[PDB]
């Protein structure tokens, strides 16, 4: 159920340094 | 990982080392799917042309890790196997076609700030994701150069690339249950996994959903991060049958 | 080699 939402980030809804880059190529 | 960047604390809290005996050595990568299921490339368990042959008492697996050779004490986990699941139909003898295998824990491993399952692609997460042009993530421990080793866990993110250029890249039969990616030559950007770095993941962060998902394997590179070379992984949702009927089963 | 020894519970 909760697979693929890190407790340090999503959980926490805190972005890592570098997931926006792969938002971006997301068209 | 070669071109990457050190890992946050928890970015990567499905990353599996897989962890040599005699001698004590990183074996490959791999990744937590489940409390008691880990996921990795076959060629890391068995490939006869290098004599890799690992039975269940030849590694462990390590979970919750950042440093690569420290004991991460009261936050790594480690565990043994029960047993090892390699596809049935797994190619070694040409092309690393179906390169994935599953492992069963001993015990379920206890989630933490550092240890939680990435979830795996249906149809659909497929069919939006899998894309020329989109990016996911590479991470592991595996050597930082072709010709050394990271103090910690390395991470890259790399473009899917199209399939004719992924075919014309290299001499190696391509099939339908690979992938490949990684950037052109004219697009500037570097960035490859490299020796190690195998049986870990290629994830991407759904849009639609927030939540990360395996799309690929690392599974093999005709050396590392050369121009007009790829990497090519496992194509997870392709092999997702197997998977399901393994873990249904045992 | 480079590998901090774990406990050996674990071996
Ligand atoms: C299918 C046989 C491939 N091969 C022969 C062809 C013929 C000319 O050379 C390529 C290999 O030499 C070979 C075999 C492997 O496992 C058996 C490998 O594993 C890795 N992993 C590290 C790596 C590095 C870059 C990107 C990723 Cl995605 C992973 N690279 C490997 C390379
Ligand atoms: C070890 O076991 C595997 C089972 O698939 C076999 O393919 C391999 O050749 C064996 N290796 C040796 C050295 O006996």
């Amino acid at each position: 159920a909760d697979c693929g939402l890190r407790p340090l980030f999503e959980k926490k809804s805190l972005e890592d340094k570098t997931e926006r880059e792969l938002l971006e190529s997301y068209i | 990982i070669v071109e990457g960047s050190d890992a946050e604390i928890g970015m990567s809290p499905w990353q599996v080392m897989l962890f040599r005996k005699s001698p004590q050595e990183l074996l490959c990568g791999a990744s937590l799917i489940s409390d008691r299921w880990v996921l990795t490339a076959a060629h890391c368990l068995l490939y006869p042309p290098w004599d890799k042959n690992f039975t269940e008492n030849d590694l462990l697996v390590r979970i919750g890790k950042h440093s690569r050779t420290r004991y991460e004490r009261n936050i790594e986990k480690i565990s043994m196997l029960e047993k090892i699941y390699i596809h049935p139909r797994y190619n070694w003898r040409e092309n690393l076609d179906r390169d994935i295998a599953l492992m069963k824990l001993k015990k379920p491993v206890a989630f933490s700030d550092y240890i939680h399952p990435v979830c795996l692609p249906d149809r659909e997460t497929a069919a939006s994701l899998l894309q020329a042009g989109y990016k996911g993530r590479v991470t592991g421990w595996g050597n930082l150069k072709e010709t050394g080793q990271p103090s910690v866990l390395q991470v890259v993110n790399l473009p899917i690339v199209e399939r004719p250029v992924c075919k014309d890249s290299t001499r190696i039969r391509i099939t339908d249950n690979m992938f490949c990616a990684g950037y052109k030559p004219d697009e500037g950007k570097r960035g490859d996994a490299c020796e190690g770095d195998s049986g870990g993941p290629f994830v991407m962060k759904s849009p639609f959903n927030n939540r990360w998902y395996q799309m690929g394997i690392v599974s093999w590179g005709e050396g590392c991060d050369r121009d007009g070379k790829y990497g090519f992984y496992t194509h997870v949702f392709r092999l997702k049958k197997w998977i399901q009927k393994v873990i249904d089963q045992f | 080699g480079d590998f901090e020894e774990i406990p050996e519970e674990y071996l």
